[PDB]
């Protein structure tokens, strides 16, 4: 499964609901050197352990929030963050990063999708491709 | 219907300096710092206190004997 | 403004004082005044602590079309997200409350989209801008003519 | 969910992978530019359309762009 | 000494202990509630829920109503009351009708089509007793 | 001062001074020659 | 020997940044290259904690500032003692008050303004005047022109010492930032030294000269028989024989025989019935009490001799079981972000303004002030719209510490936190609670609305029907007015008229008279709860979710004032603190016009009035409130059309300039709503257009127009709103309230 | 309420039934339309 040890809080309200345990939640797993605080993006702050440490939350984009806070709100900074989708079944499917090197960079074994050979000023015209159930970008 | 007050008289006299006796008594115990700021040259007449302990407790005694001065005269 | 000037015109020519529209009209305050402050006397009378007569409903639909024309404005300035955050903390209210768990909803409670807040204020806009002069137009005809 | 697609106009300047808030976009292999990089955009069904990406763009017009379509629970940024 | 924790022992759950979210107090007076209990038929269930809700809706129309000045007042809240619980149950029948018709389970027994159907007509035929008796209370003689 | 005065050029206090001078000629003009419907 | 520390010369005292705007903020100093650098300039200037990271350097800044917002307060005060001295009637109108209307605008005739030069009694023509600078300089015995203007001279050299003192502490000498944070000494100077001193030379002033003035004033001496102010002090021997106690002299201060001074220091409560006002020896007894207690309360605080409390000590030994850490770490909150201090201060200082509005026309301190309706509305309205501008602006400036000044290091398990952690149960509950009141009481009003729409008068909520009786309220009153006989004992009369009573009129007109509470009163005190409330949530809710919230879980990193989040998530459009403040300033607006309403009708239709000799009272509206302000009906044609009669009738005559600003304040407020219901691409394809127009004839500016931000789009809306809403209704309240007394 | 029109009884029927039954059985059928699953 995951590692465990979730940082030392005190609960809030702004933390999951009943989707979490319907349709889908995410982990979070990150190894600190200190014992320190952060900042909860569902409001408060929180004592991360020295060590490893799992956080479950709701959002992919409260997981990275959090993760670009352990990146650049710490003086060492961290790199090993994982970011997880845990299924209602228990399947756990391991989202960021993709390839374990960061988006952000170039790395090989890449495919190049979502990448059109045009310039957006010669897409087709709306007209042409009536009736096709296509905008001029799907084409 | 104002409330009858007292004219100076010795008994007052004996009130208020009661109550900053008792003023000070309450200051010898309750206050935290004490020997801090300028000091006073005789500080063993003053159980140790400085200036500004004096000064504070002085004034604590005469507000306490104007209250009780014009408590007792509204009696 | 085309039917303020056609309705200020033809009560001046049907009362014959035409010299008070011909006077009045050159400068707003006379259309404030004995266009719009005159005219409504019988119209807001149309119920009264005194008694009721049958201009009643007309001015039960006047206010209705002040009320509409206002309600407009929640969806005409204020915008989507302010809604949305709001919306998710009725939604946590919901959901932790006991003996309201049982009943949950179908389709996830959101706040009106941007194109859909801007038809339903406009909307709600314009029939409280249609609902106000018509009934303050019938009003004012019926009580000083019919 | 929303579709979002990368034109040969792009600069490998990496603004609009960092820009990304939901991790959408990914910095691939190229040579039409001189950075000898492009931008993908393989987990579109993660995509919010926030329009970061294209705001972070400074080529002329936007050499990413993002059509919104179908919403989802994930594209509409609900948690709940 | 702190009376407020995480919920449940999962502080990153949405919600928080309080005094009165999971107080012994509480569970056992909420655990005990009709809709609630342990043990109890959903035809039960309705029949105990609908009839509290069915009396005490007898009020607000036999003091307040536009009868109220009549002698048909107490009749005039009992119409009303009536009226009122045969819309809750044309509303929880439909919401029976659209929420469980894909998969069924029996983990709870009100949690599914039959038994929010017992439900529906339990409670209607409470809705139905609670007014009545409340009708009779408050109603002089008529006997 | 070569600040002051280029601060004195600056866009506001230039368009004020520019308006209070046409302002003044208005009011000049209007006090000695009051009601000039038009030119007869 | 003072905890005083300062840098010598820290800026140099230089013209050439003057000739460089924009030179402040690193983005603006590179010139403007589109229109917009423009606005940023004007709105970036007075924000100094982005321009520089130096707490100190932001301090000397801010205290900089403030001595020029004193300078301009102090010429403002002598602009109005000066224009009182030379172009007013005051010495004429000190003569007969009661025949004579107020007067210190005099209006050159030019192009026919000079009708707004109207008739004011005794000769004089000019505008009136309804600010109460008359009956404030009577209490305060002013009796010459040439003590006015004196005044006003003296004013200017303050403002002129005000800008030299600002320009020295900042260019020359400026503290250290330890220096600032001596939260415990400046609380001990500024309650003992500002407040406590202040109060006390003014009940000095009181005592040794406005008391005897006025007492001579109210038994008919002439105003120029009355000896000067400091012939008092120079033969004693005449206010000995005002007051026979001043023969006494000092010697039963010092002896605590105060009983013989109670001549002049009295507890009598109630009005004067000479003037209106209230006695001017309550006031210096008041005054002087005030005094007191703020000169023993300044002693408080620790400073450099160990005697004293530690606010610290204070607030980390505060804290309970519910709480956590408690009050533990609020200390370097407060001494630390000038933003937490502005939103407390600003708060209270709000609410401070609108208990002023509320209890200065109950209890009217100055002579001659109750009769004068006009001025009574006018300073309720002025002072309850400053306190509602003061308590949007502690929301918003909260909300900007939120964003900017927190830290989660240093608020672990304190109040702040917890707070933060079950801010849905608060938004929740308040949402809730707003849902109720709004449906209950504006329901109310459309259910009575109906019930008389359809003659069915007898199911209304009215007095003469189903019956909602504020008796919380009258107890209260009641028990007010029984406060003389027992609970008070040495009071002679209850602390205002307006609880109960007797009816205090002066002249013909009534002064104030008991004011009843019923349905009505009833229905409108819970319509300003519930808008109250309502515009709490607003700004509650944009303090408590600056920070992020479950649509936007990063709110923090896109600033205090930022347009949106884009289209994304169905729509993000107005998340920030900035737009929270832009929605609730609205509901502020709509929260105050119908508390001000409220006042102006109830005071029209149940207070004021004129009175025949046998003893009965004629209201000016002849009490319509309790039977027609219980419908939106009533509001709208027995308010808002009876009322109007007043100002759209004004033209021709000298209360024209009102009819005008009347029209003015309808213009604004239509013209505000093109830029709330639009947004700026349509206007920036329109500025297109016109720019291909200008560039064709070859007169395209360098500066490239833009259409404003949406930040700014709103802003724009909201302030152009504002002022034709506000004007609208001074314009109104003024032309009513000038025509009938 | 009565009138003296022919068939006065017609609306004390017909009003209801298109004030409240009416009503009910649209919103109720469109309640259970929009809401059944699959068949997209
Ligand atoms: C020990 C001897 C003694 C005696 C016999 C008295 C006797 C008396 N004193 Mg007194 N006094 C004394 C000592 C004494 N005092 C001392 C030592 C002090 C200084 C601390 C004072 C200070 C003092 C003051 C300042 C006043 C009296 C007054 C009085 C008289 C009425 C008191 C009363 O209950 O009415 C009052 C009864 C009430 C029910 C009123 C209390 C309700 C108030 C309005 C609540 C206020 C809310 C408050 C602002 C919120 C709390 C803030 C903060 C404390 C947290 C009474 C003759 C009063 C007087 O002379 O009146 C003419 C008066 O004003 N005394
Ligand atoms: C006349 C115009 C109008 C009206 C009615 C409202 C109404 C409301 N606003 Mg709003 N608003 C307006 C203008 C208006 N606004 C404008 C111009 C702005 C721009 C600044 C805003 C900005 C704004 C914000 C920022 C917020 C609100 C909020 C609210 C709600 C407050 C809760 C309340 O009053 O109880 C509910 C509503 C009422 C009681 C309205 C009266 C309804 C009548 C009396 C009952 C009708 C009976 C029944 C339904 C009949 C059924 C008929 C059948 C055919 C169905 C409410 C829905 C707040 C909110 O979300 O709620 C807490 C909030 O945060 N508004
Ligand atoms: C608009 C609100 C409203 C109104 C007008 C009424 C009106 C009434 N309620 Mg009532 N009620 C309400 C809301 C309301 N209720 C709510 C919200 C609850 C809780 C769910 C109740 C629970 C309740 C109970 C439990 C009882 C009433 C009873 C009554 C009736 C007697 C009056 C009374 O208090 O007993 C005065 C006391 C007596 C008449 C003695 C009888 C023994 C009266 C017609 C009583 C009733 O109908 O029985 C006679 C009764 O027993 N009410
Ligand atoms: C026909 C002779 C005449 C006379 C007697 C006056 C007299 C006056 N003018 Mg004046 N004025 C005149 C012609 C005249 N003006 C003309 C022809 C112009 C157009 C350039 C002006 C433009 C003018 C302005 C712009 C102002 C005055 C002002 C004044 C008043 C202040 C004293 C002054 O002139 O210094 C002040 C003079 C100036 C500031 C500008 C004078 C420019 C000269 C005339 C060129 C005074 C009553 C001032 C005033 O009333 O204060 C509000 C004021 O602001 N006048
Ligand atoms: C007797 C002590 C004393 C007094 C009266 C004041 C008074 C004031 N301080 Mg202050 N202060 C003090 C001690 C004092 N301070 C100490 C010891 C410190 C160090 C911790 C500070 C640090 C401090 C800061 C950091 C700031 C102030 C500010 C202010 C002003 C707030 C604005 C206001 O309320 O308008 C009310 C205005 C008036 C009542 C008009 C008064 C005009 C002058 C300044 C008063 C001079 C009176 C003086 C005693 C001479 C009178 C003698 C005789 C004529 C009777 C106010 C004038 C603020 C500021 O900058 O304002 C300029 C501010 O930001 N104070
Ligand atoms: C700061 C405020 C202030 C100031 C400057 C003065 C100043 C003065 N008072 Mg005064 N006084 C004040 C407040 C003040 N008073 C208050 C609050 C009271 C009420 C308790 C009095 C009650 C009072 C009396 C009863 C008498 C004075 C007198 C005097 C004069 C001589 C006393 C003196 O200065 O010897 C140091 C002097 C002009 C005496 C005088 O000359 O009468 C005019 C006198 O008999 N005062
Ligand atoms: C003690 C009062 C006080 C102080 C010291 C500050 C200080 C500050 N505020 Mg704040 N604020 C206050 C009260 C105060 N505010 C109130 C009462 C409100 C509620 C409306 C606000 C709302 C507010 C917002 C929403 C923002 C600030 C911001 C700021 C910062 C500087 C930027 C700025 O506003 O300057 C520049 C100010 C202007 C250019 C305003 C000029 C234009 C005004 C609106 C026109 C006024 C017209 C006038 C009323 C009538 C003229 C009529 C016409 C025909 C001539 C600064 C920390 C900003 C910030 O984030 O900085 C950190 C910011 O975004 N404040
Ligand atoms: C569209 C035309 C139209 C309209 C607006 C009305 C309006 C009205 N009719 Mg009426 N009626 C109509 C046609 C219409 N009638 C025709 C053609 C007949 C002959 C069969 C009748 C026979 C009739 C009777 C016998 C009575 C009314 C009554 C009424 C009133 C009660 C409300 C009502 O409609 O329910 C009752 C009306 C009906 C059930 C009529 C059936 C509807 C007609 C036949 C077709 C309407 C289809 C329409 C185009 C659908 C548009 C959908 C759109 C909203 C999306 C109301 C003023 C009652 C009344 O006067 O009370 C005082 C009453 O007792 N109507
Ligand atoms: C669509 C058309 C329509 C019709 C025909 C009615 C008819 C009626 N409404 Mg009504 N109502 C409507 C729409 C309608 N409503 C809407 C849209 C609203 C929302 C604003 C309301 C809100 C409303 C309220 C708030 C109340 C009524 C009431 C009533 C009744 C009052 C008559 C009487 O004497 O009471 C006595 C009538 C009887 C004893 C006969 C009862 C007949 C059946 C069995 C009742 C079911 C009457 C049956 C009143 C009521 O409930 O009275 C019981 C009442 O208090 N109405
Ligand atoms: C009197 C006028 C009519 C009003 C009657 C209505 C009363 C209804 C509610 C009771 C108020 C009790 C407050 C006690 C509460 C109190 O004593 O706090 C006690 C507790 C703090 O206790 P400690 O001793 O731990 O405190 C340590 C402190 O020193 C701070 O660290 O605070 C909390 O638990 C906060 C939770 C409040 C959550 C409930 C909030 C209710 C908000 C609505 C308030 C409604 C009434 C508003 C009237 C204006």
């Amino acid at each position: 499964e995951l590692s465990g040890q979730p940082p030392k809080f005190g609960g809030s309200t702004g933390g999951l609901l009943s989707k979490a345990n319907r349709e889908e939640k995410y982990a979070i797993t990150w190894t600190s050197a200190s014992e320190q605080v952060f900042e909860m993006p569902t409001g408060g702050a929180a004592i991360m352990n020295e060590g490893e440490n799992l956080l479950y939350l709701a959002r992919k984009e409260q997981c990275l929030a959090l993760g670009t806070q352990l990146r650049t709100k710490f003086k060492p900074k961290i790199q090993d963050y994982k970011i997880y989708r845990v299924y209602p079944s228990g399947e756990v499917q391991y989202l960021h990063p993709a390839d374990g090197v960061f988006p952000e960079k170039v790395n090989e074994g890449r495919e190049a999708q979502g990448t059109k050979t045009r310039r957006i000023g010669q897409n087709p015209e709306p007209v042409t491709i009536k009736f096709s159930g296509k905008a001029p970008y799907e084409v | 219907a104002v409330p009858a007050t007292l004219s100076w008289s010795p008994k007052v006299a004996g009130v208020m300096i009661a109550c900053n006796i008792l003023a000070i008594a309450f200051g010898k115990l309750t206050i935290k710092q004490q020997n801090v700021g300028t000091p006073m040259p005789s500080s063993n007449f003053f159980g140790g206190f400085g200036l500004g302990a004096v000064l504070g407790t002085a004034s604590f005694g005469h507000i306490l004997g104007a209250g009780v001065i014009l408590g007792l005269a509204n009696m | 403004w085309l039917t303020f000037y056609w309705h200020w015109k033809h009560l001046g020519v049907w009362s014959g004082n035409v010299a008070q529209f011909n006077e009045n009209s050159t400068y707003l305050m006379g259309w404030f005044r004995d266009y719009l402050w005159a005219n409504s006397a019988q119209l807001i009378n149309g119920y009264n602590p005194y008694g009721v007569n049958n201009l009643s409903v007309w001015a039960w639909m006047f206010l209705f079309g002040h009320l509409v024309w206002a309600t407009g404005f929640m969806f005409l300035i204020s915008w989507r997200g302010y809604w949305q955050e709001l919306i998710e903390t009725i939604v946590w209210a919901h959901e932790r409350t006991p003996l309201a768990n049982l009943v949950r909803w179908k389709d996830k409670p959101v706040a009106l989209s941007i194109v859909q807040a801007r038809l339903v204020g406009l909307a709600h806009f314009t029939v409280g801008y249609v609902l106000t002069y018509a009934a303050f137009l019938i009003a004012s005809t019926a009580g000083k003519f019919g | 969910s929303h579709s979002v697609k990368i034109y040969d106009t792009c600069i490998g300047c990496t603004q609009c992978v960092r820009a990304c808030p939901l991790d959408v976009l990914e910095m691939v292999p190229w040579d039409g530019c001189k950075a000898a990089q492009i931008a993908s955009s393989p987990r579109t069904e993660d995509c919010v359309g926030c329009k970061r990406c294209e705001t972070a763009c400074p080529t002329d017009f936007l050499s990413i762009r993002v059509y919104l379509g179908a919403e989802t629970t994930r594209s509409m940024g609900l948690a709940y | 000494n702190q009376v407020v924790q995480a919920y449940n022992g999962d502080p990153f759950v949405g919600h928080l202990s309080t005094p009165i979210s999971d107080s012994a107090f509480t569970r056992t007076f909420i655990g005990n509630l009709p809709a609630y209990r342990k043990g109890l038929s959903p035809i039960l269930r309705g029949l105990e829920v609908g009839m509290a809700h069915g009396y005490f809706l007898i009020g607000p129309w036999t003091l307040l109503g536009p009868l109220r000045d009549s002698e048909y007042q107490y009749i005039g809240g009992l119409i009303g009351a009536l009226a009122l619980i045969l819309v809750a149950t044309a509303a929880l029948s439909s919401y029976g009708l659209v929420t469980f018709q894909g998969e069924q389970g029996s983990g709870d027994t009100l949690q599914t089509a039959d038994g929010w159907s017992q439900f529906a007509a339990g409670f209607f035929v409470g809705g139905m007793g609670g007014a009545f008796v409340a009708y009779f209370l408050l109603e002089n003689l008529s006997v | 001062m070569d600040g002051l005065k280029s601060f004195l050029s600056t866009a506001p206090v230039m368009i004020m001074a520019l308006l209070t001078f046409t302002a003044g000629i208005l009011i000049e003009f209007n006090r000695f020659y009051p009601d000039l419907l038009f030119h007869p | 020997k003072a905890k005083v520390s300062v840098d010598n010369n820290p800026v140099p005292t230089s013209f050439e940044k003057w000739g460089k705007p924009g030179h402040f903020d690193r983005t603006l100093a590179r010139g403007p290259k589109t229109t917009t650098w423009i606005w940023n300039l004007h709105a970036n200037a007075h924000d100094f904690d982005s321009q520089t990271s130096d707490l100190e350097d932001v301090s000397r800044k801010i205290f900089s500032a403030h001595f020029g917002h004193l300078a301009v307060v102090f010429v403002w005060l002598s602009g109005m003692y000066f224009h009182g001295a030379k172009f007013s009637n005051y010495e004429g109108w000190l003569a007969d008050p009661t025949h004579i209307k107020p007067s210190a605008q005099v209006v050159w005739p030019i192009v026919g303004q000079g009708i707004l030069n109207g008739d004011v009694g005794g000769g004089f023509h000019g505008i009136q005047i309804t600010s109460g600078l008359f009956y404030l300089w009577r209490a305060s015995g002013f009796t010459d022109s040439y003590q006015l203007y004196c005044t006003a001279i003296g004013g200017l050299v303050m403002a002129a010492l005000m800008l030299f003192a600002g320009w020295f502490h900042y260019h020359v000498k400026a503290p250290k930032l330890e220096w600032f944070q001596n939260v415990e000494s400046m609380m001990n100077h500024h309650l003992a030294g500002l407040l406590g001193l202040g109060s006390l030379g003014w009940a000095g002033h009181q005592i040794h000269v406005s008391m005897p003035i006025n007492k001579l004033l109210d038994a008919g001496v002439a105003p120029k028989d009355i000896p000067l102010p400091h012939e008092f002090i120079l033969e004693p021997s005449k206010m000995a024989e005002l007051y026979p106690s001043f023969a006494q002299g000092l010697t039963p201060f010092f002896t605590l025989n105060w009983g013989v001074y109670s001549d002049f220091l009295t507890f009598k409560g109630g009005l004067n019935p000479v003037t209106g006002g209230l006695w001017l020896s309550d006031t210096a007894h008041h005054h002087l009490a005030i005094a007191v207690l703020f000169i023993i309360a300044g002693h408080m605080y620790r400073t450099n001799w160990g005697i004293g409390h530690s606010m610290k000590e204070i607030l980390e030994a505060h804290k309970g079981p519910f709480t956590g850490e408690g009050h533990k770490g609020l200390y370097e909150i407060l001494t630390t972000s000038w933003h937490a201090q502005l939103a407390i201060n600003l708060a209270l200082l709000g609410s401070l303004t609108i208990i002023v509005a509320q209890h200065m026309y109950a209890m009217p301190p100055y002579p001659y002030q109750a009769i004068d309706y006009a001025t009574q509305l006018s300073l309720f309205t002025h002072h309850m719209w400053i306190g509602g501008f003061l308590i949007v602006g502690a929301g918003a400036h909260g909300a900007i510490f939120m964003v900017r000044d927190y830290d989660p290091a240093k608020n672990v398990n304190n109040l702040l936190d917890r707070m933060l952690r079950h801010r849905d149960a608060i938004i929740s509950h308040l949402n809730w609670v707003c849902i109720f009141l709004g449906f209950h009481s504006f329901g109310l009003y459309i259910h009575n609305d109906t019930m008389r729409a359809l003659g069915r008068p007898q199911d209304m909520f009215s007095d003469t029907a189903i019956q909602l009786q504020p008796i919380f309220a009258q107890w209260v009153q009641h028990l007010h007015t029984l406060a003389p006989g027992a609970t008070a004992p040495n009071a002679l009369a209850t602390a205002s008229y307006a609880f109960g009573g007797e009816t205090i009129a002066v002249a013909g007109k009534v002064a104030m008279m008991p004011i009843t509470l019923g349905t009505a009163d009833f229905m409108v005190h819970h319509i300003h709860a519930f808008t109250i409330h309502v515009t709490a949530l607003i700004l509650l809710k944009g303090v408590l979710y600056a920070r992020s919230s479950r649509l936007v879980p990063d709110k923090a990193n896109l600033g205090f004032r930022f347009p949106c989040d884009g289209p994304g998530r169905g729509g993000t459009c107005q998340v920030s603190g900035w737009d929270h403040v832009f929605l609730g300033l609205f509901w502020m607006y709509n929260s105050l016009s119908i508390v001000i309403f409220h006042f102006s009708w109830k005071m029209q239709s149940d207070v004021w009035g004129t009175v025949s000799p046998d003893g009965s009272v004629t209201h000016v509206t002849l009490g319509n409130f309790a039977q027609s302000a219980i419908t939106i009906n009533g509001w709208l044609r027995d308010f808002l059309w009876a009322q109007a009669a007043n100002v759209i009738n004004s033209y021709g005559s000298a209360l024209s300039a009102y009819g005008i600003m009347f029209l003015a304040g309808h213009f604004v407020f239509a013209f505000s709503l093109m830029f709330l219901f639009s947004g700026r691409g349509y206007w920036q394809e329109l500025i297109e257009s016109i720019v291909w127009a200008h560039n064709k004839l070859n007169v395209a500016p360098a500066i490239q127009p833009r259409a404003l931000s949406i930040i700014q789009g709103r802003a724009v809306g909201v302030a152009h709103y504002l002022l034709g809403g506000i004007v609208t209704t001074w314009a109104f309240f003024l032309a009513r309230s000038l025509s009938i007394g | 309420m009565d009138g003296s029109y022919a068939a006065s009884y017609l609306p004390w029927i017909l009003i209801p039934m298109v004030g409240w039954l009416f009503p009910a059985v649209t919103m109720g059928l469109l309640f259970i339309h929009i809401e059944s699953e699959g068949e997209g």
